């Protein structure tokens, strides 16, 4: 969830938020 | 009217200064907020401000924050100017070069402005006293550039150093007897008079009189506070006969080049020994002249004395003083040059020395200061010279040192000035005919 | 009663502590290093389970 | 107020970067959120040494975090610290290096340092008075090598008048778990010449051999070795974050240790490390902490001290102590090991105090030595070199991606000047000068 | 040679020039002098007093 | 205890005795006696 | 003040060495778990010599246990007084020795000594003023006599100018437990002779006859022997710990001890023992000392003083008592003995006294005799060594691991030259 870029992520749970 | 103004410069300075103004403060019954609980005796080291307080006349001055910060956050927070301790913001890194050329050349402007700003609130001003140490940064650079600047300030005032000298064995650092060099070059012809120590003698002492076995630089700064207020003791409180700072300025310096004392205190003991011991005037002139009561590490043996300079203080008569010294004289150990007759010079104070408590020292109703020149240094100077050539010889730590504004030359007429003051020393050591 | 007596206290090392008295040490934390990860308490404990998951 | 910069390079310098992190933080006191809950006041008088200020009483990092492969920063965010780290200094690829020099250095390293830079420049221009900047990476792979040796000339071609501090996982003869690890190691050796003030070479042999020997652990996995590598990071710089006696930076350390620029390889060491057992049996004295310091088991180095002779040491205490003691052993192991010291330096060994140990301990103590048995060290990677450079092993992974083949022969010039170099200093006569004074000038 | 070349190359050098820095405040507050107009430089430009 | 040959042809700089046969004379009893 | 440094050799050292730390545990009060326990202030005013100090009111012994198999080790620390030696203090190796000189002195003792004298360096240099080293060990066995002397001559050639003390249980021709005894008794005797300051001469015989008849005990077992080894090995030193009106300590011993470098063998006794039915009727007074002192029934080694003569006598009392009954005592046996002392040196006796007496004892004394007695072990230890090497039994094992066919050789002349030696001083004239 964190490594992926702001584009070509979909909705996912940034670490520790 | 009389006054000293106190330049505490490097770590060593500071701390040294902690425990002088401490004894100052309780010798004159100041409290550490800065004001007394129709005597004006404070005025040598104080600046009554009129609602009471109490300011001394002393700069701190360093180049790294982190003894200073201890001053302005301890116990003595409120005694202090808050303008008197000076900071710089990257220390000399044990570089004469930083503190000659880059890092000392920038604050003593302030430095300067500080010492005016002091120095002109003097009724009637005696010296500037100095403390400081050759083997760091700081106290080589910056106080090598601190007297220039000085003597180009004033003109012919007294410049007192207490310096600590290198140890012969111990140390703690690499580059000591590149800065001793560097620095003994041009306090040679800008200092008045240089007071030695090192701290392998008085660590001796400490182990073998106090009973101490494992002494603190602590418990070096209180007997160094303890030689400093012998000296100014005479300024401070009335005595039989009173030494000023200009008389062992002229009675301890013989020649040009020759202005390097060294400092004995007795007696230094402890309480289960002082229960024991009768401290007369005699015993205590007597373990002045003692090789192991010596404060700097070289055996008096070896040289011949050139002059002294001793201050007894507390219940201390001038007959007993006298038959002492004469005993002395007639004494075949203690050997003196044969252009000097007349060899002493005594000074006699009235109050006996005060104790602090947690200190080291027993309660003593008399005590005494010894300030001798002697040739047993050149032996110091040449091991010195070994030090710094044996190191020269590979051109080691050198670009440390070029690289950072000063040129190679000056190792060479740096180390080409002290050769000839080893000559000078012989050429003084050697009788007529 | 002297100023820094506890550096030249004959019964310093009398009056002290191994700093490793028990496994549960408040003051043994990572920064004084006198515990470590890798000193496997459970060891056996692991072993006897996963040999019964065998 | 002698802010000091930290890179992490590659997976190795990641962990220890987390290691080292998690220590401090609990040295000053700081939970895993970033705010204080601490007991003394000494803590926050020098905590912008290492920690920037955030809003509401927050503390952050003088970190960044580097890496070629996206895999690494999802752990260290993830680990037990992981909240502390401001989430702008991650900096990461998407391709990994794969063990390759070239790929780090030309290939994919370059396209990355023009981005790694801008968050460097950034938090450097944002400082009070720059220390410096440290670095933690190791030789044997391809993102800490290359893009980190591109990183450090980068650095010091902007900023030369600061102080540059490497913490280097220099490859191992037995622990060897990577086939290419002689090109890797190298090619950036000439990089770490003459670019860096001081560079501390750990070796992870060394550290299992202080983990099986001095520690006993019966599992010593990567925690403990990151661990130790930490316990060395700490004690180089707690005289800038703590009062003491007697003071001795980054800077003061280096002028001291570093006599000639082209000698600045240290083998590190800690002091109070004991095992489970031999606890009770054991008071914790300065002549113990300098009696067991020099010891051969306690380097971090796979390099044996009585194969060569100490050019100079350096020793940082900590806690509350007498000066004495301290300068009375440092004297007497001189006058002892009258031979394993250079005869042209009197007094090889510095001295540092201060006040106030780790957390939980009374006393403690960290030894760095600059020796010449660290020649052996760079011989055994030349001879792996050499021996590989022969036959054209695994050269198309190199050769293909923009290099020719004269850099590698250029490698082993430097590496073999080096050495040289190494050995001449301690093959010197003391009691001698020649061939370029004055010829006796003046009469 | 290693020890005789470090020798030359120390011997055949010069030294770095320092920038002038001046310190104002108690704690260090370190400020460039030349264009600070504490040290008269544009006195002595060529245009000085004439058209 | 050791010192160059660089620093060895360097002079005194005082100048205290009278005479240099007298400083000669000196220098050689002091010799003689150490 | 002055610290002595403990070595124990092999499984019989280690275990006479485990029962001398019991006794001067017990001596100096201190538990099994290592504080000290005690009653007196005299107990912790010496306690330097033996112990370290460490944290939390603890005392470690400065002792050293070296041995080549693993199987002793964990014995001695699941002991009753295992828990109080520091963990590092184990030496061990992995694979033993098999009673073979060859493997002890140059095979397997080649590698362990790198590792030996770390720690015996480690606790020499700590010390303050060290006296000297202590070794306990037996030349029966393969760990204790080659790697022991090789320890020995690398203690000499590192520490010269200290003191080495040894306690050297030599083989017995009765109670002989292993065939090829004779080549580790015949290889150790020049490289103690060359290296060792003071030797002690103990027999496991002699300690049999001591047991048997004086002490009448029914199962006489090695701890009752360790006992006995221990009881004399602490009056050696009993003079440096506990005060006394007339002091002599190891040097002290040794000076009076030594005529002649090549002659440092000694005979130990033992005085006050009695059986538990004769404890009630047997008076302690100092003629009772003195008497049971000398008895030729007494000696710890398998030597008779009646064959030989007397050199030189060194006795060391403990308790509270009187100089003028010692000296008259120590007078009239010599005036008595008149033909079992040699005449070229007068006043062949030494004496010392000591105040603190063994702990649940009144009087008590410790003898040690320099004879000419003591080298008809060596001769029989040559002959033996001669009937099997003329033969040459066992050879292929101590060839096969790189040993000349000189050594034996030479040892054979060695020691040949050692009893003749022994032989001249016998017959000496009072004047020439
Ligand atoms: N007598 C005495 N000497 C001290 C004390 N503190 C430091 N020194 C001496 O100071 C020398 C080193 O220089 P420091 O005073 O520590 O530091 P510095 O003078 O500011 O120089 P830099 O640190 O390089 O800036 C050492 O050789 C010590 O002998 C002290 O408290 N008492
Ligand atoms: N001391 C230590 N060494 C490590 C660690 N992780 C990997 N290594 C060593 O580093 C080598 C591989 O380097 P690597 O971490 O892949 O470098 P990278 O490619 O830049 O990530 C291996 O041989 C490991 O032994 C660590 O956390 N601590
Ligand atoms: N006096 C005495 N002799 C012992 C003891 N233990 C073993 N021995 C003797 O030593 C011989 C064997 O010694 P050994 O164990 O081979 O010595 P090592 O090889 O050095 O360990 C036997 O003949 C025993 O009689 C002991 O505790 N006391
Ligand atoms: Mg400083």
């Amino acid at each position: 969830s964190f490594s992926t870029p702001v584009p070509l992520s979909l909705g996912k749970l940034l670490p520790y938020e | 009217m009389r006054e000293c103004i106190s330049i505490h410069v490097g770590q060593a300075g500071v701390q040294i200064g902690n425990a002088c103004w401490e004894l100052y403060c309780l010798e004159h019954g100041i409290q550490p907020d800065g004001q007394m609980p129709g005597d004006d005796s404070f005025n040598t080291f104080f600046s009554e401000t009129g609602a009471g307080k109490h300011v001394p006349r002393a700069v701190f001055v360093d180049l790294e924050p982190t003894v200073i910060d201890e001053v302005r956050t301890g116990t003595y927070r409120q005694l202090f100017h808050p303008e008197q301790l000076i900071t710089g913001k990257e220390d000399a890194a044990n570089n004469y070069a930083r503190g000659h050329y880059t890092i000392g050349k920038e604050i003593i402007d302030l430095v300067l402005d500080r010492i005016r700003k002091l120095a002109d609130q003097c009724t009637g001003l005696q010296g500037f006293l100095v403390f400081h140490s050759f083997g760091g940064g700081t106290g080589s650079g910056f106080t090598s550039l601190l007297m220039e600047r000085l003597s180009v300030d004033y003109g012919k005032k007294s410049k007192l150093e207490f310096s600590i000298y290198p140890a012969p064995q111990v140390s703690t650092a690499v580059v000591e007897p590149y800065n001793s060099i560097l620095t003994t070059h041009t306090t040679l012809e800008h200092s008045d008079c240089a007071f030695m120590v090192d701290n392998e003698a008085i660590y001796d002492i400490c182990r073998r009189n106090l009973d101490i076995e494992r002494p603190t630089y602590t418990n070096l700064n209180r007997l160094i506070g303890q030689i400093v207020s012998s000296i100014t003791a005479s300024l401070r409180f009335d005595g039989a006969l009173n030494v000023d700072l200009t008389e062992f300025q002229t009675n301890l310096v013989p020649y040009p080049r020759i202005h390097f004392p060294l400092a004995t205190y007795a007696p230094v003991i402890s309480a289960e020994k002082a229960y024991h011991e009768q401290l007369s005037v005699a015993e205590i002139t007597n373990a002045c002249f003692e090789p192991a009561n010596q404060m700097v590490k070289c055996d008096p043996r070896h040289g011949k004395y050139m002059a002294c300079c001793l201050l007894y203080r507390g219940d201390v008569v001038p007959k007993d003083v006298n038959a002492a010294i004469a005993t002395i004289k007639t004494k075949r150990t203690i050997q003196f040059v044969d252009w000097c007759p007349t060899g002493f010079k005594v000074g006699i104070n009235y109050q006996p020395p005060t104790v602090v408590p947690g200190g080291d020292l027993a309660k003593v109703q008399r005590a005494v200061c010894m300030l001798s020149n002697t040739t047993a240094i050149a032996e110091a100077w040449a091991r010195l010279d070994h030090k710094f050539d044996l190191m020269y010889a590979k051109r080691a730590f050198v670009h440390w040192y070029v690289g950072e504004g000063m040129e190679e030359g000056e190792f060479s007429e740096a180390r080409e000035d002290m050769a000839a003051l080893e000559k000078d020393y012989e050429e003084v050591g050697v009788d007529s005919v | 009663t002297r100023r820094e007596f506890d550096l030249s206290d004959p019964l310093a090392l009398k009056k002290d502590l191994p700093a490793r008295q028990s496994d549960n040490d408040v003051r043994n934390t990572i920064s004084g290093m006198q515990k470590f990860m890798g000193e496997d308490l459970n060891f056996h404990e692991r072993k006897k389970f996963q040999e019964e998951q065998n | 107020m002698r802010e000091i910069v930290h890179l992490q390079a590659g997976q190795c310098g990641n962990q220890i970067g987390a290691k080292f992190w998690e220590v401090i933080s609990d040295e000053h006191g700081i939970d895993p959120t970033g705010t204080y809950h601490g007991d003394s006041d000494l803590q926050l008088e020098r905590i912008n040494v290492y920690y920037n200020e955030a809003t509401g009483g927050k503390y952050v990092p003088r970190a960044v975090l580097v890496d070629l492969e996206p895999g690494t920063m999802d752990s260290v965010r993830s680990g037990p610290f992981g909240q502390i780290f401001r989430p702008d200094n991650f900096v990461f690829g998407q391709s990994g290096a794969g063990n390759n020099w070239a790929k780090g250095h030309y290939t994919e390293g370059a396209e990355l340092v023009d981005s790694v830079l801008d968050v460097v420049r950034k938090e450097a221009e944002s400082c009070d008075c720059l220390q410096g900047f440290q670095l933690t990476h190791s030789l044997g792979g391809g993102t800490g090598s290359g893009m980190g040796t591109l990183l450090i000339s980068k650095i010091r071609e902007e900023y030369p008048d600061r102080i540059m501090n490497t913490f280097s996982v220099v490859p191992s003869p037995k622990v060897s778990d990577t086939v290419v690890e002689p090109y890797n190691a190298t090619l950036s050796v000439h990089q770490l010449v003459e670019n860096t003030d001081e560079t501390y070479c750990i070796d992870n042999e060394a550290l299992y051999d202080i983990c099986f020997r001095t520690l006993k652990l019966t599992t010593p996995t990567y925690g403990d070795l990151n661990h130790l590598v930490s316990a060395t990071m700490s004690g180089v710089t707690t005289c800038l974050r703590f009062p003491g006696q007697l003071n001795a930076d980054l800077r003061k350390l280096a002028v001291n240790m570093v006599p000639f620029p082209r000698l600045h390889f240290f083998m590190p060491g800690f002091a109070p490390l004991t095992s489970r057992g031999s606890q009770q049996y054991r008071a914790l004295t300065v002549p113990e902490l300098t009696q067991q310091m020099f010891d051969a088991k306690n380097m971090m180095a796979a390099c044996d001290p009585r194969h060569g002779r100490y050019l100079t040491v350096a020793a940082v205490f900590r806690g509350r102590m007498s000066m004495k003691e301290v300068d009375e052993q440092m004297l007497n192991v001189q006058n002892k090991n009258s031979s394993y010291f250079v005869e042209w330096i009197p007094n090889n060994v510095k001295t540092a105090v201060c006040d106030i140990p780790p957390r939980g301990l009374k006393m403690s103590a960290t030894f760095i030595g600059n020796s010449t048995a660290i020649q052996e060290l760079f011989k055994r990677i030349s001879e792996q070199f050499t021996a590989m450079f022969r036959r054209k092993a695994f050269l198309h992974w190199y050769t293909g991606e923009g290099m020719d083949e004269m850099e590698f022969t250029e490698a082993e010039s430097n590496m073999n000047d080096l050495v040289s170099e190494y050995q001449q200093y301690q093959d010197a006569t003391a009691e001698e000068e020649g061939e370029f004074e004055e010829e006796a000038e003046e009469e | 040679n290693f020890i005789n070349t470090n020798a030359a190359d120390i011997i055949m050098g010069v030294a770095k020039k320092p920038k002038p820095i001046y310190v104002d405040k108690r704690t260090g507050d370190k400020h460039d002098l030349e264009p600070s107009g504490l040290v008269p430089k544009y006195i002595n430009k060529k245009d000085y007093g004439v058209t | 205890l050791w010192h160059m040959p660089h620093f060895q042809k360097v002079g005194r700089h005082l100048d205290t005795f009278p005479t240099e046969a007298d400083r000669q004379r000196a220098l050689k009893a002091h010799r003689e006696e150490c």
